[PDB]
């Protein structure tokens, strides 16, 4: 996951220039509010959601908390649950015969 | 915007009447049973006060009520001119019904109060009182403007507190 | 800013007529409605006429005959707020009546373009 | 100045008729509909016939019998502004009925002239 | 229109009742709890009275509510001439409906208050009162008329302010 | 906790409408009917489009010519309690009409997710 | 322009008959139906006479009487329009009905005209 | 997509007839029709000719001297959606009745081309 | 259980035709009349093909020439409760008239099984 998220971060927005969220940017302007990296965090997730590894979406939905860096600039802090996927391991049944 | 609008009605009175209304104020509250011996009258003057607003039909509108209070002299129990008062009247109404006034739009006549009673009889004031309903809009959510360089970005996955922490600091735009 | 219509103006041969409330204007174009199935497949158009509907004070100096007689004119519904829309060679439709001192005027036409 | 119709005034015969309230006047004409196909075409006509309704006091001194008997009249729709209506040879519609005290007239005539 | 209105109501009270009337005079404000220690009532009179205006159809009609305070005296708890002051009211009633006055047409009567509280009734005066509701429009927007040679059309392209300025003087009617 | 619904937003394209009252909501889906013969049965079933009936201010900046020609679009109705339906390719039914600086607008189309 | 036909009047020998609703008209001409063996083959050609078909209110000026003694008249067909169609040496058909205070009749010639 | 047709053009000679609200149209081709005896044994074709059918309303530019003097024209039925059915050579059928107004008209030829 | 038919899909080489309300189906078998003469004499045998009748909307995917053009198909009729019926080697009959926005349309096979 670092890795995959690593990749797309640094492959998609290099150069670009973040904002507030109620910014009037232009379409093609080179803005990232956190809206926009919440929405981007959001789409990557579902990507590596198609192929498992993450489960549940929702509360990861609820959960992620991506806000700018009250203190200096430059920094998203984006806070994530990682909602990570379990593996079948143990099957525990009770077959409990009603008769 | 309430304001524009007041400012915009007190605009257009002062240039329909001009010198035929030797004064126009906005005035603090409705008109009460003391503002005759409260206010600087110098009658004839019209008045103009928001007496509010009810619901409008979405949630960024509202209907605003204001309210044109006219004062004359009644001397000796006579009006000091009844045809000039009764004009003032009828050419506030007309143009002051229906165009708009800075964002406020479709001022419709609701009422036109006599409200002269006794307080304003023995003052020697007559006060004819317009009523009005406009369907003004609430203000826009205010813009917003920043640029910074989009240079890092701290993301933390949330393990348990004292479970050894897990983060990336990414640091875009790092070229090797 | 974000100002909403209030009055409406609706205009005969660039003169206004009088108007009380509720002037509606319906816009020339296609009524889409449903196409149900086996499923939901899509929308099916439908010609109209444009329509505008106003209430005139009777006894007026238009008069009433002047109005019974509109096989042409040239109408236009304006919106206080700015925008207005006026209607190719309308007609007076309906069955007028001059029901104590109000006239209820429903001026179709064929087209209606955003003027201005 | 720009005077409007306010009280309605109902002839019949050179003589008024009590008429209560909200007194209607059709005219005659021709009643022009949509013509909808592949698009909108034009208006189709419709002949109609002029119509005065208005409502009378029961028990009056005009009576009842000599409404529902009342095969050929000369009524007139005189709005207060100036302007009047005449219906030649009208007649009485729809059932006539004496309920509270009160009595609906519908006439109808083939034509309305603008006299006067 | 209101005062070409009143003027009206009250030419047709004189002369629809003359001499029957001691007299008649417009009233400023509506009949309050001291009218009747303030007015020249000389009884029997009638007084009419503008009760304020409420929205008409349009946005250039209202609906005039007037008022005609109808007054008499009761000497010994016993009114002068009661057939008169009965007779007088429905006159007043009969000849003030229906009928055109001036701008405003459609006059229906609407309300008849007996209107005698005890401040009258020791006063010996009856105070029977009448209110009407008429369609009166509103004046007009007021004409203008001027004639003025047409000679020159000054026309300025609207270019940055520090840009050099591009205009034309067109000066018609040159010939050469 | 037990929120409820409050108000509704509807947005198309990304961008809110202002729906004054009683914002309506229909899902897509099948609509379950009775079947009653010589006892009662079960259920039949009929396919259904999603509706969306939102009320709009007239001579607003949204524009009547730009609300008319909305043969495609993607409405999103969002309940503020959290929950929201996005309309796959919506387009306008009905008859539009600026009546007082009111338009209704029935925004109907083939399904609705329940997306976020 | 937007006159498209709603009523038609039938005049015969210059009296315009009272026509009712609906009034009925087939041009004379040539009728054209298939003749088709294994390929289309092209039409056939077949005659036909003129006919108007028109309801008459009983107890006009008009008479029944006079209806069915009709043999040699000159009808005409006038549009709202103006399109006016005549048919020389006319006779009536079928059977003059008279059912319900109406005259159910047809007009029917061997040449149409349109003239004017 | 969501384009379902609904509403079609006839032309002529490029003149787009005003067509009513009832619109059809038949393609030329093979009408496929059962020959079974003991068993179902398959089909048996047979002939068809190209037939559109539209109703138009009167007192347009047409006319109707003009339709029924109709005998090498060359029709075209285009659907909204884009369905654009050409037939050459076509000739009315039918009696072209002028019934309320309405032309009811029926346009037949040999053969049927999709173009566009 | 509680899902008795109300919808059918049907479906021609996997392309599940669009079709409007009323679908019908008659599988094929033997059609059983009656010989009576002096008693009842039990019944008679007659063969009968597969027949499946549908609506489809203009202007989709399918068109009308690619109708008019089938000649050896494979038709499958399935309904929403699960009963899917099979056709091969259909064929379209009768005239596939384009009636009102509507393709009237009947597919018929000799030999029908209920496969699944």
């Amino acid at each position: 996951l670092r890795y995959s998220l690593r990749t797309r971060i640094t492959q998609k927005f290099p150069n670009y220039k973040l904002a507030s969220d109620g910014t009037r940017f232009a379409t093609g302007q080179a803005v990232v509010t956190p809206s926009v990296i919440k929405t981007e965090l959001l789409a990557l997730f579902e990507e590596w959601e198609n192929a498992g590894l993450v489960e549940d979406f929702d509360t990861f939905k609820e959960e992620l908390y991506v806000a700018r860096n009250k203190d200096d600039k430059d920094r998203l802090d984006v806070l994530c649950g990682p909602n990570l996927i379990n593996q079948f391991r143990i099957f525990a049944a009770q077959v409990q015969f009603i008769l | 915007m309430l304001e524009e609008t007041e400012a915009a009605l007190l605009a257009r009175v002062r240039e329909l009447f001009g010198a035929t209304l030797r004064q126009v104020e906005p005035l603090t509250g409705t008109w009460t049973n003391e503002d005759v011996h409260r206010l600087f009258l110098a009658p004839p003057s019209v008045f103009l006060a928001w007496m509010g607003c009810g619901e409008g039909r979405t949630r960024r509108e509202v209907e605003s009520r204001w309210a044109f209070f006219v004062v004359a002299e009644l001397l000796n129990g006579e009006p000091v001119n009844r045809p000039g008062i009764y004009q003032i009247v009828e050419r506030l109404i007309a143009g002051v019904n229906g165009q708009t006034f800075g964002p406020t739009t479709g001022m419709r006549l609701t009422q036109v109060r006599n409200l002269c009673d006794d307080n304003r009889i023995n003052a020697g004031v007559v006060l004819y009182g317009v009523l009005f309903s406009g369907t003004t809009p609430l203000p826009s959510v205010v813009d917003l403007d920043s640029l910074d360089d989009y240079e890092r970005h701290w993301q933390t996955w949330k393990f348990p507190d004292e479970t050894p922490e897990f983060a990336a600091h990414i640091n875009v735009n790092q070229e090797k | 800013g974000n100002q909403r219509q209030g009055v409406a103006f609706i205009r005969v041969n660039g003169m206004e007529l009088e108007s009380m409330e509720g002037a509606s204007f319906t816009p020339s174009g296609i009524t889409r409605e449903e196409v149900t199935g086996s499923r939901v497949y899509g929308w099916k158009g439908k010609p109209r006429a444009a329509k505008v509907e106003c209430k005139i004070p009777g006894g007026g100096p238009i008069g009433l005959d002047e109005i019974i007689d509109w096989e042409n004119i040239t109408v236009e519904f304006q919106a206080d707020t700015g925008e207005t829309w006026m209607l190719a060679n309308a007609w007076q439709a309906d069955e007028p009546k001059n029901d104590g001192g109000e006239i209820s005027l429903v001026l179709m036409a064929k087209q209606s373009k955003r003027i201005a």
